[PDB]
């Protein structure tokens, strides 16, 4: 936003928010497939309590 | 539904600043083009007028 001028910073920040906002999504659904897991294992704990 | 039609003279030189999003003189204090803009600039010479 300070070098460039807005109009060509618009296509700037996509590549960021496009790449920032993907690797959310990444984090994300890491998280999702671990606590799957997780939830399994609390299950087995569950079961063996 | 509803069109706006507004005209004025500029330079042979300044007229490339006449696109949404620039800057130069007549884009930052003169006539401002939005920041979504679906109009069409249409731009000839009046030299001999």
């Amino acid at each position: 936003l300070s070098r460039l001028d807005k109009v060509e910073a618009e296509v700037q920040i996509d590549r960021l928010i496009t790449g920032r906002l993907q690797s959310l999504q990444t984090y994300v659904t890491q998280q999702l497939i671990r606590a799957a897991e997780i939830r399994a294992s609390a299950n087995l704990a569950a079961t063996k309590m | 539904t509803n069109v706006y039609a507004d005209s004025f003279v500029i330079r042979g030189d300044e007229v490339r600043q006449i696109a949404p999003g620039q800057t130069g003189k007549i884009a930052d204090y003169n006539y401002k083009l939005p920041d979504d803009f679906t109009g069409c600039v249409i731009a000839w010479n009046s030299n001999n007028l």
